[PDB]
């Protein structure tokens, strides 16, 4: 289990019962502001990936709104905010403002147990990197959280794939798949592969 | 370098990190010229009809004591049942200092109930380099949101300071030069400003104020025509 593993798909048709339960679930989706609309935003099954933990959702323009809403349907109260102030190497900041920052919504799920709260700040300082691409430190803002635990990532690209975590997403490499039981209700659901419909 | 792992380490906020915070100030000395005398008034704004705040504002900057900013307060319940739709002029703009937690949803509801979209989300960041828990919250808390709505139809969307002592909860000056400068018009409203935040443009009401000045037709005479329509940052 422990190492990278993903799975290239359309996150909108895919089975994602067969993936189990995380501790975390983290998000940087297409909003509408390659996109998905407002529906099938609201549509996607969060509910199934989590039965107590915590999710992370990046958000951008209404987004900010639209995600609360998304982040409350799916049955997440938001707890609290990441901020990312955006830098270049010299550790300087990158319609009505200049915009030096992006947000990153928490939200809560039923009753976690023994996740390590209040090791980190909500600010995060990072440099920018190619468009889109969030910082890597939220990973360890994550893993010191909830160590050792399953995660997944929706929406993540090549670069995003990480130990502890599964990733889902349409420009990924393959099928990259090791932990027994997902293999497992994988090859069940999806005898011959294929994600259509 | 990896300055969350360097605040787990320390206890120094990677925002104590950040570096560095031309006629560009004619702008200011516009500002200033254009602006109305302070007016003030104290009031105790649970129990006080802000229909008798007139005319209508182009600017509303609330800052409502929230128990939170220490460790009267007001609750969002309290907040949202203020007729903030009463007094806003029909084109205007709302600043709603929403603090870290429930407010930054809360107070979304409010800007909606009175009739405003967000259009820019503000955030004062809070440095703590000369001194290196809500129990909802899953990390520290070292910001707190300045929410900007717009109704009807230069600067960046951060406040980098130093996390002031342990009971002042004075929020930085530095959001009245962000509203300033955006030149909204002259009408501008401070509910629940202090005698320390009086200032030059600005109408300050609060129950804590211990001088008032206001009077309604004193007010409105600075808006006469012709001044009716002035930027603030336009010649007198
Ligand atoms: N229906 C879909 N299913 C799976 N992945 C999808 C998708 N639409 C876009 N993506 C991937 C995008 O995620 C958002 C953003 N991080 C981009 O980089 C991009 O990768």
């Amino acid at each position: 289990l422990f190492p990278p593993q993903w799975i290239c798909c359309d996150i909108r048709y895919l089975d994602v019962s067969i993936l189990g339960k995380f501790a975390v679930v983290m998000a940087d989706p297409p909003w509408d502001i390659g996109t998905l609309t407002d529906d099938e935003m609201r549509r996607l099954n969060i509910p199934v990936l989590q039965d107590d933990g915590f999710l992370f959702l990046w958000v951008t323009g209404r987004a900010m709104e639209l995600g609360r809403e998304c982040l409350n349907l799916w049955g997440y109260e938001r707890v609290d905010e990441i901020i990312w102030v955006k830098t270049n190497q010299l550790q300087r900041i990158i319609h009505w403002l200049n915009h030096g920052k992006e947000h990153c919504l928490v939200g809560v799920k039923g009753n976690p147990q023994g996740f390590n709260q209040g090791l980190d700040c909500d600010v995060i300082v990072a440099e920018v990197r190619s468009t889109s691409h969030k910082p890597d430190e939220i990973y360890g803002m994550i893993e010191r959280l909830s160590p050792g635990t399953r995660k997944i990532e929706l929406f993540g690209r090549p670069h995003n794939v990480q130990p502890n975590w599964i990733t889902l997403g349409n420009q990924l490499d393959g099928i990259h798949l090791l932990d027994p039981d997902v293999v497992a209700r994988f090859k069940q659901r999806y005898p011959d592969g294929i994600i259509s419909k | 370098n990896d300055y969350c792992q360097h605040f787990v380490d320390t206890g120094h906020r990677p925002q104590n990190f950040i570096r560095d915070v031309e006629l560009i100030r004619l702008k200011d000395e516009l500002i200033a010229k254009s602006n109305t005398p302070p007016m003030y008034l104290q009031a105790d704004i649970e129990a006080f009809d802000i229909r008798e705040l007139t005319p209508k504002f182009d600017v509303i900057l609330l800052e409502p004591p929230l128990e939170e900013y220490y460790r009267k307060c007001w609750t969002w319940d309290d907040i949202m049942k203020l007729e903030i739709d009463e007094i806003a002029a029909p084109r205007s703009f709302i600043f709603l200092w929403c603090g870290s937690g429930e407010g930054l949803d809360l107070g979304r509801v409010c800007l909606r109930k009175w009739g405003y979209r967000r259009c820019e989300d503000i955030c004062w960041i809070k440095t703590n380099k000369n001194n290196p828990l809500d129990p909802k919250a899953v990390f520290q808390r070292t910001k707190e949101h300045c929410l900007m709505g717009i109704k009807g139809t230069v600067d960046i969307d951060l406040i980098i300071t130093e996390e002031p002592e342990i009971g002042n909860i004075e929020k930085p000056v530095e959001i009245f030069h962000i509203i300033e400068h955006f030149c909204l018009g002259r009408r501008r409203l401070h509910l629940f400003g202090r005698d320390s935040t009086i200032r030059p443009g600005w109408l300050t009401v609060g129950p804590t104020l211990t001088n008032s000045n206001y009077n309604a037709e004193t007010y409105a005479s600075y808006f006469s025509a012709p001044n009716s329509y002035l930027t603030g940052c336009t010649e007198e």
